[PDB]
C-alpha cells in the first residue's frame, strides 16, 4: 500500500508539451528592448511556430504557448517555458531533446544586408564597402547581431 | 652612492637599476581556509588566472597560430579592496568571499 | 555548464571575448602619432652595412 | 596525501599587479601582488596541514 | 595594437631569416583572444577560473 | 497524506525579499572602527538600500533592511543580511541574483589625499612629504587604508 | 596549369603535389552530449583512441 515505486506507467501522447528553458538576462533585456530600445511588438503572431527535432528537421504542425514557471533557478538563471503541441501521429515522444523557436517583438524599419555583402577584417568587426555620393567606396564598421534566414539584421552603420 | 656626487674624479654615477617601489604582500590563512572547506591549489589557480593572465592554448587566426588568455576584467583588479571581489568554491558547493 | 533539462551557461555570460594584446606592457608612438614597429639587431660576425 | 599537500602548500605563484595593464582610465596605483612564496625553514615544513 | 598585429603576422618573419638578422625587439605583439571574466557573474553561477 | 513531494507551488510576488550574505570580518572590521577611534556615525539614513540587476541596470525602486540571521555560516563564513523590496510590475523574480547597496556610515567633513602625494617608505606604514609654514620638507607618518576614487582616504598625520 | 599547358616552350608541366580527396567530417552536437551527461573529454578520447 503505497509503495514508492511504480508496476507500469500509462500515458497519453496527443497532445504533447514542449518544456524549454531561456535565461533570464535575455528575458529581461527584451522587457527592456520592449518599452525604450528599439520598439517592437508581435500581436496576435505571439501564439508560436514550429520546433525542431533530434536530426534538425523541422515539424509541420505549429504550437501554443501559455506559460507555466515563473521562477528562477540558482544554478543555471534561467526560467522555464511550457508549450502545447499537437501530436496526431506520435511523431513526438516524451523526453526527446527538442529546440523551439519562439517569437520576440517585430522590429520595424529594420535593414537587412545580404552575406556576401558583409565581411569580417582583422580584430573581427563586421563591416561593409558601401559607395557614397561621390562615386566613392567606404569602409563602415557595422554593428551585425544576428542573421535572418540569409541576411544579416544590421542595427548601426 | 653616499660617497658619490662628493667625489671630484667622477660625475653623474648612478645605478643603473630602479629604486625600491612599494607591493602589496597578500597572506591567506590556510588553517581557515582549510576549516572552511576551501582547497588550496583551487585558491593557487584562482589568484594566478584572475590576476596573473594565464595562458590556456593555441587558436587560429588568419592561418597563423596564435594564443588564448584568461584574466579577470579590467575593473576588477585596480585596487586592493577589489581582491575581495573574487570567489571560491567549497567542496559542499557553496562561494566563500576572497576576504573570509 | 549544462543540466540535463536543456538550461546552461555559455562563455558570454561570465566573461566578454575579443582579439586584444598577447601584451600591454610597451608601447609607441612616433610624432604623437600611434605606431608600432620592429627594432632590428645584428648577429655577431655579419657585416653591418649588406 | 603528503606528496601532493607539499606539492599544494610549497609553492610560488605568479599573482599578478594591482594597477596591471590594460588598466582602467585614470589609474594611479601600480604595485606588484607578493603572493605564496617558496618555504624556508624546517619549522615551516613542519606546519603544513594534511 | 593592429599595427604591432600586422607587423608581427607580416614582417617579421621575412625579415626573421636574412644575413645577419640575429634578434629583433618589436613594440607590441600579436592578436590575442582575450577573455576577460567577471567575477560577479563568476558567482552567480558557482563557478572558478578554473 | 503528508507526502514529500509537492503537486504544485503558489508564491506570492509582491514584496520581494533580497537575502545578502556579508563576510564575518567585514563587518567586524566595520563595528570596530566604528565605535572606537574613527568615525562613521551612520545616522538613519541606513535602511534604504537600492539594488542592481545583474545587467547593470538600476532598478527604480528603494527597499528597506531588516536584520534576521545574527550568526555565521560555518561553510562559507557569512551573515545573512534581509531586504524588503516593492515588485509592482513582477521586475523581480524569486531566484535572482542581484547586488544590494548598503550605506556603511557616512564619514564627517576630515580629509581627502591624492594617490601621488602618498607613498610607501620607512619600512611599513605610509608616508607622506608635507611642506611646513617655514618651506621646509618634513616627512609625515599616515594611516591611509582605503581608496575612494584615485584618492586615499586617509585618518591620522 | 592550363594557362601552362598553351604555352610551346614547355612540356609535361605538372604539380608535385596530390590531388583534392573527399574528406568524411563528423560534428557533434555539444549540446546535446553535454545535456544527456556525457562530458566532453570522453568524446575526445573515444575518437582518438579508438
Amino acid at each position: 500500500n503505497g509503495q514508492a515505486n511504480a508496476m507500469a506507467t500509462v500515458q497519453q501522447l496527443d497532445p504533447i508539451y514542449v518544456d524549454v528553458t531561456q535565461p533570464s538576462t535575455a528575458l529581461l533585456r527584451l522587457r527592456r528592448e520592449l518599452a525604450s530600445g528599439q520598439l517592437e511588438r508581435a500581436g496576435d503572431n505571439a501564439a508560436k511556430v514550429s520546433l525542431k527535432l533530434e536530426d534538425g528537421s523541422q515539424y509541420p504542425l505549429e504550437g501554443r504557448l501559455e506559460f507555466s514557471e515563473v521562477s528562477v533557478d540558482e544554478g543555471t538563471g534561467s526560467v522555464t517555458i511550457r508549450a502545447v503541441f499537437p501530436n496526431p501521429n506520435n511523431e513526438l515522444l516524451p523526453g526527446m531533446f527538442v529546440h523551439a523557436q519562439l517569437q520576440e517583438g517585430v522590429k520595424q524599419k529594420a535593414i537587412l544586408a545580404p552575406q556576401q555583402g558583409v565581411t569580417r577584417d582583422l580584430k573581427g568587426q563586421a563591416t561593409a564597402l558601401v559607395v557614397n555620393a561621390q562615386n566613392k567606396v567606404e569602409l563602415r564598421v557595422i554593428k551585425a547581431d544576428r542573421v535572418i534566414g540569409d541576411k544579416w539584421l544590421v542595427t548601426e552603420g | 652612492l653616499m660617497l658619490a656626487a662628493q667625489n671630484p674624479a667622477l660625475q653623474r654615477v648612478r645605478p643603473n637599476g630602479m629604486s625600491d617601489e612599494p607591493q602589496y604582500k597578500l597572506e591567506i590563512d590556510d588553517e581557515k581556509a582549510s576549516a572552511l572547506g576551501v582547497s588550496l591549489a583551487d585558491i593557487n589557480s584562482t589568484v594566478s588566472i584572475a590576476w596573473g593572465s594565464s595562458y590556456v592554448n593555441d587558436f587560429i587566426d588568419r592561418g597563423r597560430v596564435k594564443r588564448v588568455y584568461l584574466q579577470g576584467r579590467p575593473d576588477a583588479r585596480m585596487n586592493p579592496d577589489d581582491l575581495s571581489k573574487w570567489y571560491v568554491r567549497n567542496d559542499k558547493g557553496e562561494m566563500v568571499p576572497f576576504n573570509a | 555548464k549544462v543540466n540535463p533539462d536543456g538550461s546552461q551557461v555559455r562563455l558570454k555570460d561570465v566573461a566578454d571575448v575579443g582579439l586584444g594584446g598577447q601584451d600591454y606592457s610597451i608601447n609607441a608612438q612616433f610624432n604623437g602619432s600611434p605606431a608600432s614597429g620592429i627594432a632590428i639587431k645584428l648577429a655577431t660576425g655579419a657585416n653591418a652595412l649588406d | 596525501d603528503v606528496s601532493s599537500a607539499i606539492q599544494a602548500q610549497n609553492v610560488q605563484i605568479s599573482s599578478g599587479q594591482l594597477g596591471g595593464l590594460p588598466a582602467v582610465k585614470g589609474q594611479q596605483l601600480n604595485a606588484t601582488i607578493i603572493g605564496k612564496t617558496r618555504l624556508q625553514t624546517a619549522e615551516q615544513f613542519e606546519n603544513i596541514l594534511l | 595594437e593592429d599595427l604591432s598585429n600586422y607587423i608581427v603576422s607580416n614582417i617579421q618573419d621575412p625579415l626573421s631569416r636574412t644575413k645577419g638578422v640575429g634578434d629583433f625587439q618589436v613594440f607590441g605583439s600579436q592578436y590575442s583572444m582575450r577573455i576577460w571574466l567577471d567575477p560577479a557573474k563568476l558567482n552567480s553561477y558557482q563557478l572558478t577560473p578554473g
